[PDB]
């Protein structure tokens, strides 16, 4: 079950650690493209589980609005296998217990008419710290949050940017601009090429990033408001 | 309903003459009309230091600017002669009057209206109100910090004003005769009628047509504030000079970010980072692309002053010429016969206004 | 100054150029964070088995205090080659992030481990980038790890199929193919072992025992600093011409204090001429702004050698009344500060009368030897 | 262009191209100002007049033959014969293959030959008139009258020797 | 490019990148001193026109 629609102007990130006000500067960097095909995922099991798993390139975008935990997880690595190094994140209420423990299943739900990593054998780096996936609730379901990631990895480190947007009301990927602060640079020297999500029983954007050049604009508060690409069209 | 359309250049309306034999074509009817014109003068006078911007601040740097000879002995010798020459520019210019002029108090001259032009007491600055329109349609801390200077003028915009309001005072009771030798007094009326006898028009003329002409004279003088203000880029040429010299500035000190092939762009870091026996290595290709970066600097910078150079002689001709007499030159005071001009004072450079006579209504005839 | 910068005994009258001047720093300044605890170098130099030379036990060395004198505790130091930085000055330092790594070679080869150096250990067992910076040392361990039968625990690689990437573990008991014959494991004739074992005998010399290897591998570039060297902080003065240090920026400015809206993960600031312009306090995580320090040309005013030896000086945009660099002793000459908008004149009174000009100076202003 | 001539093709080339600031961001912005005022001297030079005027179909100046410089339509280039002659005195692929571009003027020539067609033919049927207002017709003794009077010589001189400063005319130009 | 291997290779490209860069630079100074004086002369042919 895989949808098609337009990604719109979205899935901009601050890609350095310095403060700028009233400049235009540009930059080259892995960025995605303005307009480009991403596409919508879905599955449900609540009538094992209805996804393969998908490859991983050149970073991820990933976006999401669901109702409280449902999805929760990631897995990244090279065959998801006990022979090779993986990587795992799980966000429940309090924290986060990420770590590059071996596994190759860490899931046995079986929905009646947690089993997290069954086999860890030599575990790895750990950065246990305060949970990712957090809302705020106006006692009214008018406005969905929408969460917004993008995972990627370049000469070592392990960068995850993030951000929570309460705007959207009804509406998939929404005309507007925001842009991702960064929220995790962590260090694995391990290798990645394939990319896998969690979910929790008892909605799901895939994007793809590429070399690119933007040119972004700065207000006088440091916040990135506006940025145009210079290969979609001549004008730009 | 629009697109982009292509098409081929025309030249304009296609006329035809109706030569013969015996058949002259006479105008009964003129109309005074108003042009301008704007130059610019000078430029923006600046100084470079090669010590703090090639080595700054570092002695260790400085000791290896030696073994080139003498490169920054002729720089700031280019640089002083394009100052000097800058500040030379305004005096030739400007002062072509030995004294200095004050406007009559009862302001009446035969019923031209000239408070367009005249100061204007009301505001401290003592401007026309033209002059204001122009001083209000023509980053900077940083390139102070880097050892590039910024020199100001020995002339200050407020005598500038008294030289154009001592020669437009002059130019409307005394003519002509105060550029030769000492001012001598004539009513304007007559003064009129003396350039209309210079374009061959009989003096009589004017004397029974004056209302008429003032009219027109003020009308004329009343719309070129609008089309001033109104022209989306009129003073396009004095703003091409500041946008080029800010880009010179602005790339130049864009300049001090490049490796040239180097570990770092910081003196800092390689003196710190580094022992000296073997720092003299990077500190070398730094020194040489700086040389030639400023190099090309300075070589832009004269070709650039040759050009307002000769810019300059010409408005000074022009103001010796449309100005302090009537010129005979066809097309050089402006289209159409040439009666007088005015001179207005702008950043960085001057505006005339040319006063000129034009044919109105042809009628035909039978000559022998 | 003026006789000496153009080669004459007597300069006409006029204005002239000389030289320029800076305000001077007053006191240096260095700030770093509260971190105290001390980095695991001990036990890196100090342990009990290194691992083979085709497997190095590469470790990163997270934020801590690094003193580089303990490992000074090893006397030999066959080798201390350090290739991006000299090593006097690695202890007033700062480094993003390191790493170690550890392992055992013999003598005659411990000068392949250097940047664009070919060979066996060099090309099949580990490369180093050409571009690399950080630091190798080496000490002898012959007497302490040797046996008299021998060890034959280390190997060496031997045979590859292709060069060898820098920076590449490459463990795998893959047998070589030679020959014409397809071997499928059968590690006789033209398929040989690629690895190769070592015997150490305290019996052997200079050049045929075992040396214990290390190398250091550094990152420098504009990041939340880590490992930084062990020296002292200090205070905070403000509205001062000084010279600080804070976390590997170094330089002089004045250190005022500032009303930018840094973002909580921002650290640096910039301005259009991608200079340093703001920055955060590692300590307070306030915000400072940085200006740079009072500079500008002189200027003599002389009337002429041939009429006088009098002079008057023409700092070029200074403000009078703070700075004046206040060597010749002309400074502040009482009753002859005058604050024009060119500069500072010093030596001429400013009378309310008009003459012609004589020596023009800017903004105008005319000076001259007109007596009284 | 640059990275053409440089580095010819080559992206390992282009990228060692970096580490020398920006050496041909200038050199791209000094040549369009040299063609941009290429293309603006020849307009300065040739579009003095506002309007375009047609030569008279019948052709008689008092006797003055200006075949010489009228344009000839038997040729279709429209060009006078004296422009046949000056057009007649006055490795270019290989240059085009090194990022070398030679870029044609933004007036061809044909309209040119206009510009100075209509010129001529003002001149010779309006006096000077047209160059302040409209234009105004005269015969052309009497233009040559006018012009005499111009330099200290009485008008009565041309219209009592007025076959002979034609043949000298005709003969100079010849 | 093809004769070598690119580790060592960024020498002689290096001086092959000077070379041409002073020798363009050279044509263009020589450009924009030979165009003055062609706008000298059109100005001149404008005032007589
Ligand atoms: C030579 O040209 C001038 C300028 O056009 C002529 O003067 C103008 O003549 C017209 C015709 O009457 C005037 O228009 C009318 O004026 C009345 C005045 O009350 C007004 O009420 C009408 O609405 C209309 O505008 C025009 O005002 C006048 N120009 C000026 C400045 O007074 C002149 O007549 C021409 N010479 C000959 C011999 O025709
Ligand atoms: C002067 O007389 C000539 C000839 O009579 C006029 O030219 C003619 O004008 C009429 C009226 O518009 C046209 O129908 C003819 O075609 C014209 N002849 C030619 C050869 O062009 C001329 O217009 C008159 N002058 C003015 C100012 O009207
Ligand atoms: C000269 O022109 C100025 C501007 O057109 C005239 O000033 C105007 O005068 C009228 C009537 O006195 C006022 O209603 C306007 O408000 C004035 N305009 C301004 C901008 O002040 C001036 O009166 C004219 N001179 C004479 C002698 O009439
Ligand atoms: C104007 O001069 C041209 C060229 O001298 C004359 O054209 C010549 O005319 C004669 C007699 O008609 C011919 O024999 C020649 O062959 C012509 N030469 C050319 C090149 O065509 C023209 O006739 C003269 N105009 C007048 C009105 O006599
Ligand atoms: C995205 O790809 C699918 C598969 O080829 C295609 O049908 C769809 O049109 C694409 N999206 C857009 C916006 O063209
Ligand atoms: C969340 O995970 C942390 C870390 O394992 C654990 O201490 C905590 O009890 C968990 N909370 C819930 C509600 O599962
Ligand atoms: C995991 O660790 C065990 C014991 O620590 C070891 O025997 C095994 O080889 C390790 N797995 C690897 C290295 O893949
Ligand atoms: C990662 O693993 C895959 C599969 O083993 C391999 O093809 C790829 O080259 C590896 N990449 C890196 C950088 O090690
Ligand atoms: C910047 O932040 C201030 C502080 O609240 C706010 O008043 C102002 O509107 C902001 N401006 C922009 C352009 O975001
Ligand atoms: C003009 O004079 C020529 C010369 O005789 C004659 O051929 C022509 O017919 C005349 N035209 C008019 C309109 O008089
Ligand atoms: C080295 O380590 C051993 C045990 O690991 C310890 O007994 C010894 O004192 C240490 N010596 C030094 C100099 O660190
Ligand atoms: C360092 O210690 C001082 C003293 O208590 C404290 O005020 C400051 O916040 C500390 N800073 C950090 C970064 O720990
Ligand atoms: C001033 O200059 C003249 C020039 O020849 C010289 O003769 C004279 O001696 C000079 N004045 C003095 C005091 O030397
Ligand atoms: C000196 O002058 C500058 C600018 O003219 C001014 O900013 C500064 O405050 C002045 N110094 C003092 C002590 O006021
Ligand atoms: C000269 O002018 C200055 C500035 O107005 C004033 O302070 C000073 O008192 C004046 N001196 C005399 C003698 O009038």
């Amino acid at each position: 079950t895989q949808s098609y629609t337009n990604s719109f102007t979205r899935g901009v990130y601050y890609p350095d650690k310095v403060f700028r006000s009233s400049v235009l500067h540009s930059t080259q960097d892995l960025f995605l493209p303005f307009f480009s095909n991403v596409t919508w995922f879905h599955a449900i099991h609540v009538s094992r589980f209805d996804n393969p798993v998908l490859p991983f390139n050149d970073g991820v975008y990933f976006a999401s609005t669901e109702k409280s935990n449902i999805i929760r997880g990631w897995i990244f690595g090279t065959t998801l296998d006990s022979k090779t190094q993986s990587l795992l994140i799980v966000n429940n209420a309090t924290n986060v217990v990420i770590k590059v423990c071996e596994f190759q299943f860490c899931n046995d739900p079986f929905l009646d008419v947690l089993r997290v990593y069954s086999s860890a054998n030599n575990c790895t780096f750990e950065y246990v710290s305060q949970p990712f996936l957090m809302d705020l609730e106006g006692k009214q379901g008018n406005f969905k949050n929408l969460r917004e990631f993008v995972f990627k990895n370049i000469d070592g480190y392990f960068k995850i940017y993030s951000k929570h947007t309460p705007v959207n009301l009804g509406r998939d990927l929404p005309q507007g601009f925001s842009a991702l602060e960064p929220l995790v640079d962590l260090p694995i020297g391990i290798n990645i090429t394939r990319f896998q999500t969690l979910l929790a029983l008892h909605a799901y954007y895939v994007g793809y990033l590429q070399p690119r050049t933007f040119l972004l604009k700065y207000n006088e508060n440091g916040t990135i408001t506006d940025a145009v690409d210079c290969a979609l069209d001549p004008l730009s | 309903s629009q697109s982009i359309i292509a098409y081929t250049m025309s030249l304009g309306a296609e006329n035809s003459v109706a030569y013969s034999n015996n058949s002259i074509a006479i105008p009964t009817n003129f109309t005074i009309s108003v042009t301008t014109e704007i130059l610019p003068v000078s430029m923006t006078k600046t100084s470079v230091d090669c010590t703090m911007y090639i080595c700054g601040d570092s002695t260790e740097c400085s000791n290896l600017l030696l073994q080139y000879g003498s490169f920054c002995t002729q720089l700031k010798r280019a640089l002083t002669g394009i100052a000097v020459e800058q500040d030379k520019n305004t005096q030739e210019v400007f002062a072509q009057v030995k004294q200095i002029y004050k406007t009559p108090p009862i302001k009446y001259f035969g019923g031209f209206n000239f408070s367009q032009i005249l100061p204007d007491p009301s505001k401290p600055s003592k401007r026309s109100p033209i002059e204001d329109l122009l001083f209000n349609k023509v980053l900077i801390c940083a390139q102070k910090f880097n050892g590039l200077t910024v020199l100001p003028p020995l002339l200050t915009d407020e005598m500038i004003a008294q030289y154009t309001s001592a020669l437009l005072a002059g130019t409307i009771t005394s003519g002509w005769t105060f550029g030769a030798g000492p001012a001598l007094q004539i009513p304007f009326p007559m003064q009129m009628a003396y350039r209309f006898n210079g374009i061959g028009v009989t003096q009589n003329v004017l004397y029974e047509n004056q209302k008429l002409i003032a009219n027109q004279f003020n009308s004329a003088i009343g719309k070129i504030q609008d089309s001033l203000s109104s022209t989306p880029s009129a003073l396009g040429k004095l703003q091409d000079v500041v946008n080029h010299n800010a880009q010179a500035l602005n790339t130049l000190v864009k300049q001090l970010s490049s490796k040239f092939g180097a570990i770092s762009s910081v003196l800092n870091d390689i003196l710190s980072r580094l022992d000296p026996p073997e720092a003299e290595v990077q500190i070398d290709r730094l020194i040489t692309g700086r040389l030639q970066s400023l190099q090309t600097y300075v070589t832009q910078q004269l070709i650039r002053a040759a050009e307002i150079r000769a810019s300059a002689n010409l408005a000074a001709t022009k103001m010796s010429e449309c100005v302090l007499g009537q010129s005979k030159r066809v097309d050089f005071c402006g289209k159409g016969y040439h009666l007088m001009s005015f001179p207005q004072s702008a950043p960085h450079g001057v505006v005339f206004l040319h006063v000129t006579y034009v044919p109105a209504q042809e009628k035909n005839f039978t000559t022998a | 100054e003026t006789k000496c910068t153009l080669k004459s005994f007597t300069v006409e009258k006029g204005i002239y150029q000389t030289s320029n001047f800076r305000v001077q720093p007053t006191e240096s300044i260095v700030r770093f964070p509260n971190i105290t605890n001390l980095c695991p170098f001990h036990e890196v130099f100090n342990a009990t088995r290194f691992a083979s030379v085709y497997a190095w036990n590469r470790k990163r060395i997270s934020n801590c205090v690094a003193d580089y004198s303990v490992l000074y505790n090893f006397a030999p130091f066959f080798a201390f080659k350090c290739y991006g930085v000299s090593p006097t000055k690695l202890n007033d330092l700062c480094f993003t992030n390191v790493y170690a790594d550890s392992f055992v070679i013999r003598g005659n080869e411990v000068s392949q481990i250097a940047p664009g150096q070919t060979g066996n250990i060099a090309d099949y067992n580990y490369k180093l980038p050409d571009d690399f910076t950080g630091c190798v040392i080496a000490w002898n361990s012959n007497k302490l790890d040797s046996k008299v039968s021998g060890n034959y625990n280390y190997l060496y690689r031997l045979f590859r199929k292709s060069k060898l990437k820098p920076f590449e573990r490459d463990i795998s008991t893959e047998i070589y193919q030679a020959g014409n014959k397809p071997c499928n494991g059968v590690a006789g004739f033209n398929c040989y072992f690629p690895l190769q074992s070592y015997g150490f005998r305290p019996t052997y010399g200079v050049g045929h025992q075992p040396y214990r290897v290390v190398v250091l591998s550094f990152e420098l570039l504009h990041a939340p600093a880590t490992v930084c060297g062990p020296k002292k902080s200090t205070n905070l003065v403000k509205n001062k011409c000084v010279n600080f240090n804070f976390n590997g920026l170094t330089g002089t400015g004045v250190l005022t204090e500032s009303n930018k809206k840094f973002l909580p993960f921002q650290q640096f600031g910039r301005d259009i001429a991608d200079t340093t312009d703001a920055v955060r306090d590692p300590q307070t995580l306030e915000i400072l702004d940085i200006t740079p320090c009072s500079f500008g040309g002189v200027s003599v005013i002389t009337p002429g050698t041939n009429t006088s030896n009098q002079v008057a000086v023409l700092y070029q945009g200074v403000n009078c009344t703070e700075v004046p660099v206040a060597t010749w002793r002309v400074y502040s000459t009482g009753s002859n500060v005058f604050q024009t908008r060119a500069g500072c004149l010093i030596g001429a009174e400013y009378v309310n009368n008009s003459y012609e000009c004589d020596i023009p100076i800017g903004a105008g202003i005319c000076a001259s030897y007109q007596t009284q």
